[PDB]
C-alpha cells in the first residue's frame, strides 16, 4: 500500500503483482463490512487476501532490495557524471562562459496597501441599484462609513481581516504585525560602516529582508498574538494562578517595633488608638511604632484563579510605535491609546492625513464624537479605589482619566479640536452599536456632518475575576479537562460552549452624510440603513439578554392581500 | 509508552451534518462560479455524492432557492452550476427517504518513477491506463495477472461532462452477468 | 453522511488502563457520562514503526510496539466481549478486521 | 426639493405600519429582505446568547417573510478576537464592511459540531470556512449588552449609493477619491516607518482671539495658510460676505 | 571647494551667487527652515535657471519624490541622464542607477520571487522599451506613489560615491548645498546632457580681464 517503498512499486508492477493506493485498499477493507461477508463472517472465520498477488513473487526482499540497488545506483551514477562534466566544461570553458547564462532573483518586499473600495466604471454601478433610485435620495440624510480602525488581539483592521479569512499571514501582513509588536524597526543610515535603508531586528539591529520576515518571526507573532495564556507583563504584573488579596488577622502578642517617620506615626497611632503605642527616638526624630495585643494586620494571602486566557493586543504593542508621546502615555489610561491610535487608523483608512481638512466642508461644530465604553478607564479605577487604599504613588488626576467620556476628551484635545457633538453612551456589550445609533441620528438630526463612533474596553484583573464570580467567562480549567488549547476556548454556537472568552481593545468608525463624503472625496465603505437599540421586558436578570431588538421587524399583516404601492420604487419616484 | 492519554472529557462529538451538507453546495456552487472546478474535474461528482449522502427537507429547499436565484447570462460558470443544480435538486429528491453511501468516483492511480539526466528521483501517483473507475479496477483484480495462475463495457461520463455522470448517481445500475463469472 | 457520527477520542493501545476505560465509556450509558453504543465492527489498525531492529536490537521499543499491536488487540476483543456478555448481548457480534 | 426626497426617498415607510424598520431600510435602495445576506451575530460562546440571537434573527427573517431556503449566513467573529464588551460591535462592523468590500464571507473555524438545538432555526447557516460568494449586498450587527441592550444595525453594499447620483458626479468623486487615496498611501507608510501615524496638534486651528469669532460663524472654514502649510482660520473668510 | 572662482554670469551662475549671499551663508541651524520657507522659490529657478534642475518635476508642473509614482520617477531618470540626440546613457553609472531602480520596483510590485525583466542593464541602451516592459508586469506601479522606503533608498543611491553626481537636486535638505554645486564644470563641455541645451545653466570659468 503506497502513501520509501514507492520508488520501487512500479518495478515491483512490472512482475504481473498489484500495488495499492491508500484508497484502492480502503475500498477493498470496506468490501469486508458488505453485509453478504458479515454474514459470512458470522458463519466461520474469513481470512481475505487483499496482497495482489505479492506472494507470487518468489524471494521477495532479495527481489525489493534489487530493485532499490538498481535505482539508487542509476540516480547516483548520472548525478556524479552529470557534476564532473559540469566541471570539466566550466574549466575548459571558464567561469566568463556561466556568467551570461546566470540570472537574477527579484525577492518581494511588503507593500501594505490601505484596500480603499474598488470603483467600478459609472456604467456597471448603475445597474445594480434601480433606475428610478437617480434624485430620489437626499444624500444629506444617508450615513455612510468613510473610515474605519482596530487595536485588538490581533493587532489592526488589516491583520484581523487575514486571520479572520485566510487565517494566516500574507508577506504584507506578517511586517505589519512584526512591526505592531515591535520585532522590526526602520533603519536608514550607517550600519556597521554600510548605508543600510529597510528592515532591522529591534533586538539586534542586525538587518532583515521582507521575505526573511515570516521565517524569522511568524511562530513568535502568533504564539503571542490572539487568544491566549494571560501575560502578566501586559497587566500590571497580575497573574492569575497567584492572585493577591489581604485578610484580617487579630494580632494575640505584641509585635517588634519598627521605625517610622512621625507623620506615618501619628497616622498609625489614630488608626489604631490605644491597640498601638508611638514613641520618639530622640537621635533620629524618626518614631518607633508598636502594634499590641488586639491591633488589626492585613496579612496577604494568594488565591488561584481559574480564568488564564484572554484575547490580547499582541505582546509588544506599544503606543509609542505609532508616535504617541510619553507625556501622554503616562498621563492617561491605557484604553485611550487603544482609541487614539484606532482614531488616527480611521482617519487614515477615510484618507483624512490631516482632520483640521474636515473644516474646509463643515464647521467646527458639525463634527460629532459618539464613541463610547462599558466600564472605562479601568485601570483608573484600581489606581484610585485600590492603588489609593496601600497609599502607592497614584497621579492627582487619576479620577479623570476613569471616565467613560474621557478617551472622547482626549481625542478632541489632541488630534479634532471639534466643538461638535459628544454624546458617549455605556452599552456593555452593545455599546458600539448604540454609538452608532447614537451617531446617524447626531447626524440626522443637523446637529453633526460627521461623527466618530465605536467603542472601547480593557482586560483588568478585577473585571476578569468578576466575570467568573458571575459564570459568564469559560472556566479555563474545565476547557484544558476537555483538551481544549487556548486558541479554540471561543466556539459559539458549537454543542460544547461554556462561556465567553475576555478580550481588550478599541474599534472605530467615521460615519457621514453621503452628500459631503462624495463632496470630500472620501472612500465609502458601505451606507448605515439602519440602526436601532431595544431593551426587553419585565424580570430579575441582568446578564439575561432578551428578543427586544425583533421589534425593528415589527410589520402589521392584517391586510397584505394587495401589495403597497410605497414599497414601489417606480410610485415614489412619480411622485417625488 | 503506557502512559494513559485516555479521558471521556476529551471526547469530541461530530454529528451536524444537517449544518454541513448547507456549507458543501454553497462551496460547491461558489467554487463552480469563480471556475475552480470544472465540468470536468471529478471534485464536482464527489462533492454531489456527499451532498446528496447528506439529503433532506431543508436541504432541498437550500438547493430550490440558490439555483431557481441563479442569472443564467451572468456567464457560461452560471449557466453551469445552474443545470449541475437542477441535477442536483433532482437526484437529491430521488435518494430522501434512502440510505446514505459510501461510493468512491477518483481516479485510480499507478506508481511512476522517473530518473531525469542529473539523476533525481521523482515519484508520481499517474492515472491508470486501463482502469479509471472503480468498477474498472474490480473486473483488474478479479482476472489477476499471469503469475497468478496455478497448474463487461459499461458508458460513463466522467472526466468529459461531470453533470452528466451526476445525473446517474441515484440510478442503481442491475448487474445482468457478475465480475466473479469473468 | 446522515445519521453519521464521529467520536474522536485521545487514545494508547500501549495502555491496558486505556483499552479497558475506552471500551468502558462506549458502552456506559449516556447518564454516566458514556456513549451508550454496542460495536457492530472493531479496525485495531493502531501500530508504530520498527525500522532497522534485526533480532539483536529487539529492546523496550519493539515490546513496546508488540503490546499495541498484539497483547492490547486481544484485551480491547476481550473487553468488547465482556461488556456484551455482562449485557446479555448474544446476536449482535461485532467483526473484529 | 430636499424635503421631497426625504418624504418619498429616505422616511417614506416611517408613518407606514405595514412596511417594518428593516424591511424600509433595505427598500430605500431597492434591496429585498432577501438581499440582507449575512448576519455577523454577537456569538459570545455563551449557551443563552448564541441560542436566543439565532432565535431573534430566525423570527426577524420568517416574520418579514424570508424565502424559504434562505438563510442569513452567520458570521462568528468573537471566535478568533474574544469579547472586549464595549468595542465587541465595532469589530463586528469593520469586518461587516470587510465583507461587503470583499465578498469574502469568514468560516468560525472553532465550529467543531453546530448545536443541534439550532437546526429548528431554517433561516440561519452556520459555516466552519471562509466562502469566496460572487457578492454580499448587506449585512445585519446584532449585539446584545448586560443590562438588556440589544442592538442592530443594517450596512448596504456602497455601490447601492452611486445609482443614486449622475455620471459627472460620480466621475468628479472617483477622481477625487483616487487623489486622497495616494496621498494617504504617502501619509501612511511616511508614518509607519518613522513611528509618527499619530500626531498630536499643539494648536487649535483657530488663535484664542479668533476663537469665538469662529465658534459663532456657522460659515467659518478653514484656509491652507502661505507661511506655515497648515490649515487654520483667517479673520477675511469669518463674516465674509463671499 | 570654497574657494573665489571666475565664472560667465549666466542664469546659472547667478542663481548659485544669490544662493551664496541668500542660503549657504546661514547657519546650519537656520539652513533647513528657510529653504522649507522658500522652496517653491527655489525649485522654480532650479527648474528654469540651473544645470542641476528639481528632479521631482512631472510635465513642468513641481511636484515632490513623495508625490510621484514610480513610472514617472524611471521616465524621469532617462529624460535626465539619457542623450536623445547620440542614443546612450551619458554615464554607465547613471545607467545603472536606473536600473537598480527599476529593480527595486519590481521587488516593490512583485507578490512572489521572479526573475528580474532587466537581466543585464545592457537592456536600458534602449531605455523607452526597458520601462514599458517593466511597468506592464507591474501596472500597479503606474498609480502609485512611491513607498516612503524607496524614497529613502532613491536618495541614498543618489549620495553613492562610486558614481558621478546625479544631474539633478532630489531634496531640499542639509545636503542641499553639495547637491546643488558638486560636480559643476563637465556642462560646458557637454551642453547635449543639459536640460534645455542651455548653456545659460552652466558654470564656465573664466577671468574678467582676459575675457578682453
Amino acid at each position: 500500500t503506497r502513501g520509501a517503498n514507492n520508488i520501487i512499486a512500479e518495478g515491483i508492477e512490472k512482475m504481473g503483482v498489484r500495488t495499492f493506493s491508500q484508497k484502492e485498499m480502503a475500498f477493498n477493507l470496506l468490501g469486508l463490512l458488505t453485509p453478504e461477508v458479515v454474514e459470512l463472517c458470522q458463519k466461520s472465520p474469513v481470512m481475505a487476501d487483499l496482497n495482489g498477488g505479492l506472494q507470487f513473487v518468489p524471494e521477495l526482499k532479495e527481489f525489493t532490495a534489487k530493485l532499490r540497488k538498481e535505482l539508487v545506483e542509476t540516480s547516483e551514477v548520472r548525478k556524479a557524471v552529470s557534476i564532473e562534466t559540469a566541471l570539466e566544461h566550466k574549466v575548459v570553458n571558464g567561469n566568463s562562459a556561466d556568467a551570461a547564462y546566470a540570472q537574477v532573483e527579484i525577492q518581494p518586499r511588503a507593500n501594505i496597501q490601505l484596500d480603499f473600495p474598488e470603483l467600478k466604471p459609472y456604467k456597471q454601478v448603475k445597474q445594480i441599484a434601480p433606475a428610478e433610485l437617480e434624485g430620489l435620495l437626499d444624500l444629506e440624510r444617508v450615513i455612510v462609513v468613510t473610515g474605519f480602525a482596530e487595536v485588538g488581539p490581533w493587532g489592526s483592521a488589516r491583520t484581523r481581516w487575514e486571520m479572520e479569512a485566510f487565517g494566516e499571514f500574507s508577506l504584507e501582513g506578517c511586517v505589519e504585525m512584526a512591526w505592531i509588536m515591535g520585532f522590526i524597526s526602520y533603519h536608514n543610515g550607517n550600519l556597521k560602516g554600510r548605508p543600510y535603508t529597510g528592515w532591522v531586528d529591534s533586538k539586534t539591529k542586525e538587518p532583515v529582508d521582507d521575505k526573511d520576515v515570516k521565517a524569522k518571526y511568524e511562530t513568535s507573532i502568533l504564539e503571542h498574538s490572539g487568544i491566549r495564556l494571560i501575560e502578566p507583563e501586559l497587566f500590571n504584573g497580575y497573574n492569575p494562578e497567584k492572585k493577591e488579596m489581604i485578610q484580617e488577622v487579630i494580632v494575640e502578642e505584641d509585635l517588634e517595633p519598627f521605625e517610622a517617620s512621625k507623620e506615618t506615626a501619628e497616622q498609625f497611632k489614630h488608626q489604631h488608638g490605644d491597640k498601638v503605642d508611638i514613641f520618639e527616638i530622640p537621635e533620629t526624630g524618626e518614631y518607633s511604632v508598636k502594634l499590641l495585643k488586639g491591633a488589626t494586620l492585613y496579612i496577604p494571602k494568594a488565591l488561584r484563579f481559574d480564568r488564564l486566557v484572554a484575547g490580547q493586543i499582541p505582546t509588544g504593542w506599544n503606543a509609542k510605535t505609532y508616535g504617541i508621546s510619553d507625556d501622554i502615555i503616562s498621563q492617561v489610561d491605557p484604553i485611550t491609546l487603544f482609541v487614539l491610535v484606532s482614531v488616527v487608523e480611521a482617519f487614515i483608512a477615510s484618507g483624512i492625513t490631516d482632520p483640521y481638512e474636515m473644516y474646509k466642508y463643515v464647521h467646527v461644530s458639525e463634527v460629532g464624537n459618539c464613541s463610547g465604553s462599558g466600564m472605562g478607564g479601568v485601570s483608573a479605577l484600581r489606581g484610585m479605589f485600590k492603588d489609593r487604599f496601600k497609599d502607592e504613588p497614584v497621579q492627582n488626576d487619576i479620577l479623570q482619566e476613569s471616565f467613560i467620556n474621557t478617551m472622547s476628551a482626549w481625542v478632541n484635545m489632541l488630534l479634532i479640536s471639534s466643538s461638535g457633538p459628544i454624546k458617549t453612551p455605556v452599552g456593555a456589550c452593545a455599546t458600539s452599536v448604540e454609538s452608532v445609533d447614537i451617531g446617524v441620528e447626531t447626524i440626522l438630526s443637523g446637529k453633526a456632518r460627521i461623527c466618530i463612533v465605536g467603542g472601547y474596553d480593557d482586560f483588568q484583573e478585577e473585571g476578569s475575576f468578576e466575570f467568573g464570580n458571575m459564570k459568564a467567562t469559560s472556566n479555563t480549567l474545565e476547557e484544558f479537562e476537555h483538551g481544549r488549547t487556548p486558541a479554540e476556548m471561543s466556539r459559539p454556537a458549537t454543542t460544547t460552549r461554556n462561556g465567553f472568552m475576555e478580550a481588550q481593545g478599541a474599534g472605530i468608525q467615521i460615519i457621514m452624510q453621503a452628500d459631503l463624503a462624495l463632496k470630500m472625496g472620501v472612500p465609502i465603505y458601505g451606507i448605515v440603513a439602519m440602526a436601532a437599540t431595544a431593551t426587553d421586558k419585565i424580570g430579575r436578570s441582568v446578564p439575561a439578554p432578551g428578543k427586544g431588538i425583533l421589534t425593528t421587524a415589527r410589520e402589521h399583516h392584517s391586510s397584505v392581500k394587495y401589495a403597497s404601492p410605497n414599497l414601489n420604487m417606480k410610485y415614489r419616484k412619480r411622485q417625488l | 509508552g503506557v502512559a494513559t492519554s485516555f479521558s471521556r472529557k476529551k471526547a469530541r462529538t461530530f454529528d451536524s451534518s444537517w449544518n454541513w451538507a448547507k456549507q458543501s453546495l454553497l462551496s460547491l456552487y461558489f467554487e463552480i462560479i469563480h471556475g475552480v472546478l470544472k465540468n470536468v474535474d471529478r471534485e464536482v461528482v464527489s462533492e454531489a455524492i456527499n451532498i446528496m449522502n447528506r439529503s433532506n427537507d431543508a436541504l432541498i429547499k437550500f438547493m430550490e432557492y440558490h439555483i431557481s436565484n441563479t442569472d443564467e447570462t451572468k456567464g457560461e460558470n452560471y449557466q453551469l452550476v445552474k443545470t449541475l443544480g437542477e441535477q442536483l435538486i433532482e437526484n437529491c429528491k430521488q435518494v430522501l427517504d434512502v440510505d446514505p453511501v459510501y461510493k468512491d468516483v477518483a481516479k485510480p492511480t499507478g506508481p511512476k518513477t522517473a530518473i531525469d539526466k542529473n539523476g533525481n528521483i521523482t515519484y508520481s501517483e499517474e492515472p491508470r491506463e486501463k482502469v479509471r473507475k472503480l468498477s474498472q479496477y474490480v473486473q483488474e483484480m478479479a482476472l489477476g495477472g499471469p503469475i497468478t495462475k496455478e497448474s463487461m463495457d459499461v458508458e460513463d461520463a466522467l472526466d468529459k461532462d461531470s453533470t452528466k455522470e451526476v445525473a446517474s448517481l441515484p440510478n442503481k445500475s442491475t448487474i445482468s452477468k457478475t465480475v466473479s463469472s469473468t | 453522511a446522515k445519521g453519521s457520527t464521529l467520536i474522536v477520542v485521545p487514545f494508547n493501545q500501549g495502555s491496558k488502563q486505556d483499552v479497558e476505560a475506552l471500551i468502558e465509556f462506549i458502552y456506559d450509558t449516556e447518564k454516566n457520562g458514556g456513549l451508550g453504543w454496542d460495536l457492530d465492527a472493531i479496525i485495531p489498525f493502531a501500530a508504530i514503526p520498527e525500522q532497522g531492529i534485526e533480532l539483536e536490537h529487539i529492546d523496550s521499543k519493539s515490546e513496546f510496539a508488540h503490546r499495541i499491536m498484539l497483547t492490547n488487540i486481544l484485551r480491547m476483543m476481550g473487553c468488547v466481549k465482556k461488556q456484551k456478555s455482562a449485557r446479555g448481548i448474544e446476536t449482535r457480534p461485532a467483526q473484529v478486521i | 426639493l430636499r424635503a421631497a426626497q426625504q418624504q418619498w426617498g429616505n422616511d417614506f415607510y416611517k408613518r407606514d405600519p405595514r412596511i417594518a424598520p428593516l424591511r424600509g431600510a433595505l427598500a430605500t435602495y431597492g434591496l429585498t429582505i432577501d438581499d440582507l445576506g449575512v448576519a455577523s451575530f454577537h456569538g459570545t460562546s455563551t449557551k443563552a446568547n448564541d441560542k436566543n440571537e439565532s432565535a431573534t434573527i430566525n423570527e426577524m427573517m420568517k416574520h418579514l417573510g424570508r424565502s424559504e431556503g434562505n438563510p442569513v449566513i452567520g458570521v462568528f467573529q468573537k471566535f478568533l478576537t474574544g469579547h472586549p464588551k464595549g468595542a465587541a460591535g465595532a469589530w463586528m462592523m469593520n469586518g461587516a464592511l470587510q465583507i461587503l468590500n470583499s465578498g469574502i464571507i469568514p468560516g468560525n473555524r472553532n465550529a467543531d459540531n453546530v448545536d443541534k438545538i439550532l437546526e429548528q432555526f431554517e433561516y440561519v447557516l452556520y459555516p466552519s470556512k471562509t466562502l469566496k460568494t460572487d457578492g454580499v449586498r448587506a449585512v445585519s450587527i446584532t449585539s446584545f449588552g448586560f443590562g438588556q441592550k440589544g442592538g442592530q444595525a443594517i450596512v448596504v453594499h456602497p455601490d447601492y449609493l452611486y445609482g443614486a447620483i449622475t455620471e459627472d458626479r460620480y466621475n468628479e468623486y472617483v477622481a477625487k477619491v483616487s487623489a486622497r487615496e495616494k496621498s494617504a498611501y504617502k501619509f501612511f507608510h511616511n508614518g509607519m516607518i518613522y513611528n509618527k501615524l499619530f500626531v498630536s496638534k499643539e494648536h487649535a486651528p483657530y488663535t484664542d482671539e479668533l476663537e469665538e469669532d469662529v465658534y459663532l460663524d456657522p460659515l467659518a472654514r478653514v484656509s491652507k495658510d502661505k507661511k506655515s502649510g497648515s490649515l487654520t482660520f483667517n479673520s477675511k473668510n469669518i463674516q465674509s460676505k463671499d | 571647494m570654497g574657494e573665489p572662482i571666475h565664472k560667465i554670469a549666466t542664469r546659472g551662475v547667478m542663481l548659485w551667487k544669490e544662493f551664496d549671499e541668500t542660503i549657504f551663508n546661514l547657519p546650519k541651524n537656520k539652513l533647513v527652515p528657510t529653504l522649507e520657507a522658500k522652496r517653491d522659490y527655489i525649485i522654480s529657478r532650479l527648474n528654469a535657471d540651473f544645470q542641476k534642475p528639481w528632479f521631482a518635476t512631472v510635465n513642468g508642473q513641481a511636484r515632490d519624490l513623495a508625490t510621484m509614482t514610480y513610472e514617472e520617477v524611471a521616465k524621469r531618470l532617462v529624460e535626465l541622464m539619457f542623450i536623445r540626440s547620440t542614443n546612450s546613457w551619458f554615464d554607465v553609472t547613471w545607467r545603472t542607477f536606473t536600473g537598480d531602480f527599476l529593480r527595486r520596483v519590481e521587488e516593490r510590485f512583485t507578490k512572489s520571487k521572479t526573475l528580474s525583466l532587466i537581466q543585464s542593464y545592457s537592456l536600458l541602451d534602449k531605455p523607452d522599451e526597458a520601462i514599458e516592459k517593466v511597468f506592464n508586469a507591474y501596472p500597479a506601479a503606474r498609480e502609485q506613489f512611491l513607498n516612503a522606503q524607496d524614497i529613502d533608498h532613491f536618495l541614498s543611491m543618489c549620495q553613492n560615491p562610486m558614481q558621478k553626481p546625479v544631474p539633478f537636486v532630489p531634496v531640499l535638505d542639509r545636503r542641499f548645498e553639495i547637491f546643488f554645486k558638486k560636480d559643476s564644470l563637465w556642462q560646458s563641455e557637454h551642453l547635449e546632457a543639459v536640460v534645455d541645451q542651455d548653456v545659460q545653466r552652466t558654470c564656465i570659468l573664466h577671468g574678467p580681464v582676459a575675457a578682453q
